[PDB]
């Protein structure tokens, strides 16, 4: 019957030492380090204690391979992560890192009525315009329909690409005349889906 | 096979759409057997005639008043009997030889000459005028002889007794008779023969009896069939049944203990003999269970032998055992319903699709009825009806029907207290002629029509409406409520533009109320919301006298009240609804009145009269700018109104015209009129003479009573004078000439509100239900359609109350002011209304054009489920408005003005001059 | 390329279930007429409620069923009453970083929820379970909405002598003036 | 070992009928069974079999431990599933119902050019709409800025405002301001004031009136 100076059981398996796991997405963080007899673990972040009551959503913590889960993360869990295991004699300390990129819980919304009507002629070009409230820059198309067979209100589909740029934003359609008509949309998404809104443009 | 039918419950337990089984009017397949029954007991008579010899009845009713000795005399009278039948354009007659009769001293011995020549000049009759017979060869008349020496049916010697009396009447009338009834319902003939002790047999032994005596029954009826199979079929074709009597049960609490009790009552009742002859020849196992001592066993020999023992099912659905003759116990504490269609459906399936042949049906009427039985004719009509959707809707193969006692006879333990005849017979009476009830008429239409052809009076009518028709919907009691939804807050706050936009209220300095418009109200505008969806041209609403003035008197007057219906009447303009506004409505708690007023007589003070006058001129100054079709009386309750308050309420009416007559029809051209609740009064038999006048005097004391002093003479209707008159009431007041005068021509259109029709008959069936203040019966016909509230669909009313209204008021212009039904359930009864609605409007389609009738308006009834509750056309749920089925039909009416056929169109129409409406004066 | 296009922000006033999980069993927020408040496993009539703005982020909640309003005690029990109330019954509604609607009484610091855990509420820490709710939009045909209860039950003269069954007499109610 | 027929192991957490999680949310779909032995479990969706090809995103793969995970759920995953795993004796199986909801931590978005600059001649009707959306209950109130004493503005620099409109228990409609028969004084900058949990906005609009036309 030896001293307790034992080891972890899986040492590939366990760090990873960076996680950039998406907001919303289920995570955990294990720090099985076997021995016997069983030692204790502790887990804390930012150097304070760490409860399952002052973290949002909720966590819970495992006995099988003694780890924390975060189910629904959030991120307001940006910081450190130390788990600190104790033997009868002796510690082990490891370290984890946490970084959580914003993603919301919605497809990126714009203000109604944008893109407004399109009604001008040569000397006062078309400034539409349509602004999209997300946290990061999102996915922002226009996707002018292309006129085959009236092909603005059918069905199976009507893949009409027309790329100018992506990134509120305006567009300057130079030299509107009576030539390209027709219903516009904002093409706005991110991971999360994609959205677009039009009104009775109507042009000349 | 058993529990086959078990399922019958299911499929009839969702409610039929009312557009096929509406309209239904069926036509029986060729070769139907119409047929008319008799027995030997209720009609022949003649209990010692020519040595005739004692059934067990003759010792019943004598038990050694109310006898059979002489019931109906049929013995005596052949020709009088067969001329009925030619007369009744019947195929088969259904009689009953009389075993005493053919054989009075001993079925070994020799047969009765004159007993037999009877019966032989019976079928002469029969085979010359074409009618067939269907003879019985027992009809609960056994020989007393058999009764005092074997002990009756409790034997097993009476099988042979039976055999030997069946090969008589096979050999005898066999070349003419085809169809063969061998025991008629043996269930009444055992459970109450011996069981019971209610019948021909005094014996009330116990139910071990009675499972003995059917047991016996079974195989008395399988010794006849195989003698009849082996030995006079061959040579002679005909059929061979027995007669099974059933009833039908309905479920308590629709479970499947209640579904299986179900099942367990009607095998204990039905199946007891129809599945030993008709399936494998044992007993239902329900009953072989529960009851397995009392209940006598089968050998293996005799099973086999019962087995296929019925040619076809004869059924017998009647008042002998539907609530009268059935054990209770029997039930298994169910209920029991007169339902035929179902009971036919529980037979095919059951029975593995039999050919049914309905040997007795019909109901009974009191037995002090004369040749007037209207409760017997519908009755038939039902049941006529329900096999005719049997075989239709059900796929039963019924082959025949057979309309029960052909005339009035001794009807079995009831006596003479009551009749199921379709001829009248004078008991009394030395003679006793066959004289044709309402129901003999019916039943030889029914036979020369054989069924129910669809008839020209109902075939839709394709057709537009005129021009400017009043297409509208009614509210009688409207949601109002005076809150000031808009520009109601006056003070001043400031407002936090770029810090925190809230505001900071400022104490000192307000603002002033702006012109109150009619866009503050809340409520009004989502309701004419729903009627611009609606696409009704008119809106029909009441006012209330208790909110505009709630003490009565002019002293106070509730502005905000006024203001809210000025309002609705303002906006429905603004949006091309005219409105339609009704200055009185008697659905109220206080009779409509301000409880100041309803506190004295409510209508009996002539005060009253008075003060509605200046109430009417009230409403005419205020929301007369917009309003221009006033309704001074909302259909008042005609039945439940005293003669006095109907007296002042006509003397009100004749006030408020006069006052909007006078005053103020010239600077506003409206129109302003009363409003009838015009219910069509229908005798219930359509060739009875003292039925018509009866059906005109109701409509005297329903419509004629209000409409008579306006629309027609001034004067109470002549028809309510001489009733009451004679019948020393004189309780209705007279009229003043100057009163005449006043209410001589107070109308500027007939507005009449339909909702269903009432058929009345003189005689009084029963004085429970007998109106015995009108001599009246009121009843109805049990094939029209009915809303869960029983309120009868009967399209063509409206087109004969429309015609009696013209033909008794002249040619008025003529308001349906307020015509739809109700649905009990959620949408299990909308596809009702719209039956309802487009039927309806048809038929006053049919009025208008057919009749030249000047209609110019038709208002369905009730504009939302909230206001006027399970009448509306919008569903009202989780306080919010959804639109029925029966509004989105009724909008396409209006759309198209009417029901155009399939290339018809009619040019816009302006200025067009239906004197109706407010032309240039 | 598929176009979809569902509009966002539809429920402003719209009938919606107020939905709670727990990583062991999923409720609908329902209330009852007797004032009792529970959880419906699956979207009832009873838990159909509508929510409504009076402030800039003060919300009640009534249901169209129980025509009550969700109030609330000091204890932190809900319950449904037929009078209006703006102390109590009335929640400062609030949405959680995650995406989770908290309902809380502004004066009495104790969240709603579906639970018996009633805890105060503080800005970011986990939340009582039963707590968390998300809206859903009533898919319930509102014809169901409507009350199905006038059922008719016949005993009186139910006996084994009914001389009309099918009941073609029906005698119209008319009153008869007697001097 | 006996043939006994496939059962869940743990009854106790399967009564989860319905599940419903923001979009972004990894829901859990486990169901541990039996068998003779426990058989492969192949999960499909309304029918169609579902895995990973018919949605990019992730997908775990925990066949040893009886469970479906959902990473980043999407809009397009509504729909009830099945915990379809047959055995040789026994067919078990237990729905899992999904509803994905979209959220919005947002202050209310109104239309842009709702209200608008439109103008009315004296005498008519005109008619003032603001279209709000936010899935969080919104108050919508309507204001007139007044010039009480001297300009419009308060005493710090606020507008004046008057109430017109509110979202009372009972008043709909209140997106829509009528105005008929406006006169000198029904002219002015009408705000359209929206704000729920998250935060305010208001869109403004100038409403001016023609004596002539
Ligand atoms: O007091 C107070 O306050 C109050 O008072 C008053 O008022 C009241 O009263 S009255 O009357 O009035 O009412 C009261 O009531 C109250 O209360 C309140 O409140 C409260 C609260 O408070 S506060 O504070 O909060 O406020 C509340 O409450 C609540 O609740 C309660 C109850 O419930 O009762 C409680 O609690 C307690 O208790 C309980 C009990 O319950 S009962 O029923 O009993 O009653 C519970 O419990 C217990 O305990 C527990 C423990 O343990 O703790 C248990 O359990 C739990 O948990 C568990 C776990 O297990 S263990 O073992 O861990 O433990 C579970 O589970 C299970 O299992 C698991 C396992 O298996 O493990 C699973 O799993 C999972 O996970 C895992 C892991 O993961 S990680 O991340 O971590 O790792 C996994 O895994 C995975 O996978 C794998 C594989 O794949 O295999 C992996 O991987 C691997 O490999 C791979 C490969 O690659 S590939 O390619 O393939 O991929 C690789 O790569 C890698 O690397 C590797 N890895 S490794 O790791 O391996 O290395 C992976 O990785 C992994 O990961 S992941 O990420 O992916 O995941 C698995 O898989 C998973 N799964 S999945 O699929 O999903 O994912 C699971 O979980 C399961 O499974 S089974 O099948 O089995 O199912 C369970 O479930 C739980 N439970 S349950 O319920 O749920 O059941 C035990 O058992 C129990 O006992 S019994 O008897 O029951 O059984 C609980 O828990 C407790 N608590 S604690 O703390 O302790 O927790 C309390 O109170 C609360 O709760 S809490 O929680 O929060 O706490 C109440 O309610 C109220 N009330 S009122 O009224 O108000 O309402
Ligand atoms: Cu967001
Ligand atoms: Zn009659």
């Amino acid at each position: 019957y030896p001293q307790q100076a034992p080891y972890w059981t899986h040492p590939q398996r366990m760090e990873k030492k960076l996680h950039a796991v998406p907001a919303g997405n289920t995570v955990k963080f294990r720090c099985p380090a076997a021995g016997n007899p069983t030692p204790t673990i502790r887990w804390l972040k930012d150097g304070q204690a760490f409860h399952g009551e002052n973290r949002i959503g909720g966590i819970r913590l495992r006995h099988q391979h003694w780890s924390l889960v975060m189910e629904s993360v959030v991120p307001s869990d940006r910081g450190t992560y130390t788990c600190l295991v104790e033997n009868a004699v002796g510690s082990i300390r490891y370290n984890y890192l946490l970084d959580v990129l914003e993603r919301s819980p919605h497809r990126p919304i714009l203000q109604a009525g944008l893109p407004a009507n399109t009604t001008a002629v040569v000397g006062s070009d078309v400034e539409l315009l349509c602004k999209v409230y997300s946290d990061a820059q999102p996915h922002i198309q226009w996707l002018k329909h292309i006129v085959i067979n009236g092909s603005s209100f059918g069905a199976d589909g009507f893949p009409y690409v027309q790329v100018l740029k992506t990134a509120v934003e305006v567009l300057y359609l130079r030299n509107v005349s009576a030539e390209d008509a027709g219903e516009y949309t904002c093409l706005a998404g991110n991971s999360i889906g994609l959205s677009y809104q039009s009104a009775w443009l109507t042009v000349l | 096979e058993p529990g086959d039918g078990a399922q019958t419950w299911a499929r009839f337990s969702r409610p039929p759409a009312p557009e096929a089984a509406g309209l239904f009017q069926g036509t029986f397949p060729d070769g139907f057997l119409w047929a008319v029954g008799s027995a030997a007991y209720q009609t022949e008579g003649g209990w010692q005639q020519h040595g005739k010899g004692a059934s067990i009845w003759d010792t019943f009713t004598h038990h050694p008043p109310a006898t059979g000795d002489v019931a109906s005399d049929s013995y005596n009278n052949v020709f009088r009997d067969t001329e009925a039948l030619r007369e009744l354009g019947v195929t088969h007659y259904r009689f009953s030889i009389s075993w005493a009769r053919v054989l009075p001293n001993g079925s070994a011995g020799v047969p009765n000459r004159e007993g037999l020549r009877y019966y032989r000049r019976l079928l002469e009759r029969l085979r010359e005028l074409g009618v067939q017979p269907v003879v019985t060869l027992y009809h609960w008349d056994l020989p007393q002889r058999l009764q005092d020496a074997y002990g009756g049916w409790a034997n097993r010697a009476l099988a042979d007794h039976f055999r030997d009396y069946a090969e008589l009447c096979f050999r005898h009338f066999g070349g003419q008779v085809k169809y063969w009834i061998t025991i008629d319902n043996p269930y009444v003939v055992a459970w109450h023969g011996y069981a019971t002790g209610r019948l021909a047999p005094g014996i009330r032994g116990s139910p071990r009896l009675g499972y003995l005596v059917a047991h016996n029954l079974l195989l008395a009826h399988a010794k006849v069939w195989h003698l009849y199979n082996t030995s006079f079929r061959p040579t002679q074709g005909g059929q061979v049944s027995i007669a099974l009597s059933s009833h039908w049960i309905n479920p308590r609490r629709m479970t499947d203990h209640s579904i299986k009790e179900c099942q367990k009552s009607l095998d204990f009742v039905l199946g007891w003999f129809a599945k030993p002859v008709f399936i494998d020849g044992d007993y239902p196992e329900s009953m072989k269970n529960n009851l397995s001592s009392i209940l006598p066993d089968f050998t293996e020999s005799e099973k086999k032998f019962i087995k296929g023992t019925a040619d076809f099912f004869a059924l017998c659905f009647g008042p002998t055992l539907s609530f009268q003759l059935l054990d209770p116990h029997m039930k298994f504490r169910q209920l029991e319903s007169p339902n035929l269609r179902q009971l036919l459906s529980w037979i095919d399936l059951e029975f593995n699709h039999p050919q049914i042949f309905i040997v007795e049906n019909g109901w009974f009427v009191s037995g002090t009825t004369k040749r007037d039985d209207a409760k017997y004719m519908y009755y038939l009509k039902k049941f006529i009806m329900e096999t005719l959707k049997a075989i239709k809707l059900d796929g039963v193969d019924v082959i025949g029907y057979t309309a029960w006692s052909l005339m009035d006879g001794f009807e079995w333990h009831r006596g003479y207290s009551i009749r199921r005849g379709l001829f009248y017979v004078d008991f009394l009476s030395q003679d006793k002629m066959l004289l044709p009830k309402s129901s003999a008429l019916f039943y030889q239409k029914l036979i020369e029509k054989n069924g129910f052809p669809p008839l020209p009076e109902n075939q839709p009518l394709e057709g537009t409406f005129p021009c400017d028709f009043a297409w509208g919907v009614v509210d009688n009691y409207i949601q109002v409520d005076t809150t000031l939804s808009q520009f109601t807050d006056l003070n001043v706050y400031l407002w936090d533009v770029h810090h925190s936009k809230r505001l900071i209220k400022v104490d000192g300095v307000v603002t002033k109320k702006r012109k109150s418009y009619c866009v503050d109200f809340a409520a009004i505008q989502p309701q004419i919301a729903l009627l611009q969806e609606m696409h009704v041209t008119h809106f029909r609403f009441s006012l209330d006298w208790a909110l505009i003035l709630p003490l009565g008197n002019q002293s106070q007057v509730n502005h905000t009240i006024l203001q809210y219906y000025r309002c609705m009447a303002s906006e429905l303009v603004r949006v091309n609804i005219t409105p339609v506004v009704a200055l009185w409505q008697p659905m109220a708690p206080n009779q409509g009145l301000p409880r100041l007023l309803a506190r004295q007589g409510a209508w009996e003070n002539p005060y009253t009269a008075l003060a509605f006058a200046e109430y009417a001129r009230l409403c005419f100054q205020e929301l007369g700018h917009h309003v221009k079709l006033w309704i001074t009386m909302n259909e008042p309750y005609t039945r439940n109104m005293t003669y006095s308050a109907g007296h002042n309420l006509l003397k009100a009416h004749a006030l408020a015209w006069h006052v909007y007559n006078e005053k103020f029809r010239h600077a506003q051209n409206g129109k302003i009129s009363i409003a009838l609740q015009a219910d069509w009064i229908e005798p219930a038999c359509p060739f009875s003479q003292k039925d018509k006048e009866v059906a005109e005097r109701v409509l005297e004391f329903d419509i004629g009573w209000l409409a008579e002093p306006i629309f027609g003479s001034g004067d109470y209707p002549w028809v309510m004078r001489d009733w009451l008159n004679q019948r020393n009431n004189f309780l209705l007041p007279y009229f003043t000439e100057d009163e005449k005068k006043l209410i001589q021509g107070t109308f500027d259109f007939l507005a009449l509100s339909h909702y269903t029709t009432i058929l009345v008959d003189s005689e009084k069936e029963d004085p429970i239900k007998y109106n015995d203040y009108l001599e009246v019966q009121e009843m109805t016909d049990i094939t029209w359609l009915n809303s869960p509230s029983q309120v009868a669909v009967v399209p063509w009313g409206l087109r004969k109350v429309l015609n009696w209204l013209k033909f008794k008021y002249g040619d008025l212009p003529m308001y349906i002011i307020s015509n739809g039904i109700d649905d009990g359930l959620h949408a299990e009864d909308d596809q009702l209304r719209v039956y309802y609605m487009q039927n309806y409007i048809n038929e006053a389609l049919k009025a208008h054009i057919l009749d030249g009738i000047n209609l110019c308006g038709y208002f369905a009834y009730s504009f939302n489920d909230r206001t006027a509750p399970r009448f509306g056309l919008y569903r009202y749920a989780a306080d919010q408005f959804e639109p029925k089925a029966s509004m989105k039909h009724y909008r396409k009416i209006i759309d198209s003005n009417g029901f155009p056929g399939p290339e018809t169109l009619e040019r816009f129409c302006p200025e067009e001059f239906t004197v109706c409406t407010e032309c240039s004066f | 390329y598929p176009n979809a296009s569902p509009l966002l922000g539809s429920s402003w006033g719209g009938l919606i279930h107020l939905y709670t999980a727990t990583a062991r069993n999923s409720y609908h927020l329902q209330i009852h007429k007797n004032g009792h408040v529970d959880g419906a496993p699956h979207q009832t009539i009873y838990s159909a409620l509508m929510i409504r703005s009076e402030d800039a982020g003060f919300v009640v909640i009534t249901g169209v069923m129980s025509r009550r309003y969700l109030c609330m005690d000091f204890r932190g029990n809900i319950f449904g009453s037929h009078y209006f109330d703006p102390e109590n019954c009335r929640f400062q509604h609030q949405t959680l970083e995650n995406g989770y609607d908290v309902y809380h009484s502004p004066q009495y610091h104790f969240l709603v929820s579906l639970g018996r855990a009633k805890r105060a509420f503080l800005p970011g820490m986990n939340p009582p379970p039963y707590s968390q709710f998300l809206s859903r939009r009533n898919e319930i045909p509102l014809i169901h909405f409507n009350t199905p209860i006038p059922r008719q039950h016949t005993q009186s003269a139910e006996d084994d002598s009914e001389r009309d069954p099918l009941n073609v007499l029906k005698p119209r109610a008319r009153m008869t003036p007697a001097p």
